[PDB]
Order: structure tokens, then C-alpha cells, then sequence
């Protein structure tokens, strides 16, 4: 079953760092492009990063300076290292795979698997 | 006098890519094609125009090898009249084709445990190639409606996909390379000739 869970979402203070994971399975990193997607409460899915097969990465050119996208394929975990989380920054991320190969209708997304998502909230407390 | 330097290609260390094919010039040479096909080397040997016994009888001129490295059950496309992504978007040889195209296995080269990424092929295009054409361009492609003004996004990608080269992936996904022969027949004054 092709599946994938995300964590390391909770509470952080704005101005810190935090990782998240994709935790992955069914298959592996080595074939197949992954992807973060970022849903904000009041806005849509804002597309965060890229990991290919062979490692390159793609950013958000308004979020360069501040996401980090790594693979472990010793553990298929695909990770995700925000640095300085804002208030706007507080949201709901999933981690998705891009779907390179056939599309069977028109997709906004392009994405044939998507993970549950965890919900990371930047505030006071 | 002299002999061609099939061994400078074919015997080369470092293999081009499929989307950045490499082409060199045989000229001013005398061509011993029975080293060739008397080799047990080579798995694949198909010769489109010519008879593969006849090439030590003839003259060619304007003789070039194209070598790339591509993956198993993909060297059927190098074929005149072929379709699929290394035949519109790599490597498209021509209806008219002459010549011999020539692949052997290269897992114990090419592939590395944890995966050989140095050879790219073209995943996504606009347009289909015309034949001996070489795209080497990485503008970000356009798969959606919305346009990616060079930058990914959803539905935009990176145009060059590498293969996943490991020695424990069967045959079909196994590193092929492939070099492929193009002559003229008998209407130029000739510099390469059999023995
Ligand atoms: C490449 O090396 C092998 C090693 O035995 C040799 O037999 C072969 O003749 C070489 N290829 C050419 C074209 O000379």
C-alpha cells in the first residue's frame, strides 16, 4: 500500500527551527520525485519544495532562504528543515509525489499520492 | 593506412547521456568492420541499409559514431520509425536511415550500489525531435495550465530525468550503451574505406 505519513508538527515560537518528516511506504526515494506542499487556514495549497531521484532540489523562490529539503533512503524519510517560522508560516503541511509518469485527466496538482499532513503553529504559546 | 579509432569509441571510459548524445567524426581512415561484428560483445547489432558482411567491401564518406548511455528495454527505439521518450525527446533517427547501430550491457560500468545518476534523459518536451537533432536545453517545462515562467512548481518540472543506475535492477533497466554508425553511400570522394 503506497502511503505516506508525515510528523514533527506542534508548537514553536517564532524566530526557531524545526524538522518535519515523510515517513514513506510502498516504495522508495529512488524513483520518484517528492514534493512539500504547504496549506495555509485561509489560503490554498502553496507548494513548498522539490526532491528528485538523483537529489537536486527545487524551492519556493519566495521560501528559499528559510526551508531545507534532505533524503535519508536508508529510511525512505524525505525531510523538511524550516529555520525563523513566522506567523505566517502557521499551517498545515503535507508531503505529496509528483506524478511524472501518466495522468489519467487534468490535475491542478499533479500530485498521485498525497500524505495526511501535520499542522505546525507559530504563537506566543 | 592508418586505422579508425573504434577503440577510442567504443572502448571509451566515460559514455555521453541520451539528451546530450555525443557524436564524433570517423574521417581519412581505413575501417575494419569484421573486429566488430565477429565480437561476441555486443548484444545488439542491427544494420538498416547496409549488410553487416558488406561493410569491408565499401567506401563511405561523412562517418559518424553517436554514443549515449540508455536503459534496457529502451534500445528497441533506436530503430527508424520508433516512438516513445528516447525516440521523440532524446535520440530520433531518420525513416532513411543507413547505418548500424550497435549496444551492449554495461551493468558492471555503469551502475553503482547506491545508484548511478550521472546519465540524464530527457523526460518532458514540447515538440517531438527532428532526426540527428540535440536538445540540450533545461528550461523548466510546462505540464499543467499554468504557466512556470522558469520556475517549478505544481505541473512544472525539470525536463532531465536521471536514470537509476544498481547492479541489482534486472535486465530492462540495466545501462545499455549504445553507439550508433552513420555513413553515405558511394557519392562523395570517400575517406573511409575496408581493408
Ligand atoms: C575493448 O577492450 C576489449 C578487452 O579485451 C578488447 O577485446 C576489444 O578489442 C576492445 N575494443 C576494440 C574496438 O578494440
Amino acid at each position: 500500500e503506497v502511503q505516506l505519513v508525515e510528523s514533527g508538527g506542534g508548537l514553536v515560537q517564532p524566530g526557531g527551527s524545526l524538522r518535519l518528516s515523510c515517513a514513506a511506504s510502498g516504495f522508495t526515494f529512488d524513483d520518484y520525485a517528492m514534493s512539500w506542499v504547504r496549506q495555509a487556514p485561509g489560503k490554498g495549497l502553496e507548494w513548498i519544495g522539490r526532491m528528485y531521484n538523483n537529489g537536486r532540489t527545487s524551492y519556493n523562490p519566495s521560501l528559499k532562504s528559510l526551508v531545507t529539503i534532505s533524503r535519508d533512503n536508508s529510511k525512505n524519510t524525505l525531510y523538511l528543515q524550516m529555520n525563523s517560522l513566522r506567523a505566517e508560516d502557521t499551517a498545515t503541511y503535507y508531503c505529496a509525489r509528483d506524478n511524472l509518469g501518466y495522468r489519467p485527466s487534468e490535475n491542478l496538482y499533479g500530485m498521485d499520492v498525497w500524505g495526511q499532513g501535520t499542522t505546525v503553529t507559530v504563537s506566543s504559546s | 593506412t592508418n586505422l579508425c579509432p573504434f577503440g577510442e569509441v567504443f572502448n571509451a571510459t566515460r559514455f555521453a547521456s541520451v539528451y546530450a548524445w555525443n557524436r564524433k567524426r570517423i574521417s581519412n581512415c581505413v575501417a575494419d568492420y569484421s573486429v566488430l561484428y565477429n565480437s561476441a560483445s555486443f548484444s545488439t547489432f542491427k544494420c538498416y541499409g547496409v549488410s553487416p558482411t558488406k561493410l569491408n567491401d565499401l567506401c563511405f564518406t561523412n562517418v559518424y559514431a553517436d554514443s549515449f548511455v540508455i536503459r534496457g528495454d529502451e534500445v528497441r527505439q533506436i530503430a527508424p520509425g520508433q516512438t516513445g521518450k528516447i525516440a521523440d525527446y532524446n535520440y530520433k533517427l531518420p525513416d532513411d536511415f543507413t547505418g548500424c547501430v550497435i549496444a551492449w550491457n554495461s551493468n558492471n560500468l555503469d551502475s553503482k550500489v547506491g545508484g548511478n545518476y550521472n546519465y540524464l534523459y530527457r523526460l518532458f518536451r514540447k515538440s517531438n525531435l527532428k532526426p540527428f537533432e540535440r536538445d540540450i536545453s533545461t528550461e523548466i517545462y510546462q505540464a499543467g495550465s499554468t504557466p512556470c515562467n522558469g520556475v517549478e512548481g505544481f505541473n512544472c518540472y525539470f525536463p532531465l530525468q536521471s536514470y537509476g543506475f544498481q547492479p541489482t535492477y534486472g535486465v530492462g533497466y540495466q545501462p545499455y550503451r549504445v553507439v550508433v554508425l552513420s555513413f553515405e553511400l558511394l557519392h562523395a570522394p570517400a575517406t573511409v574505406c575496408g581493408p
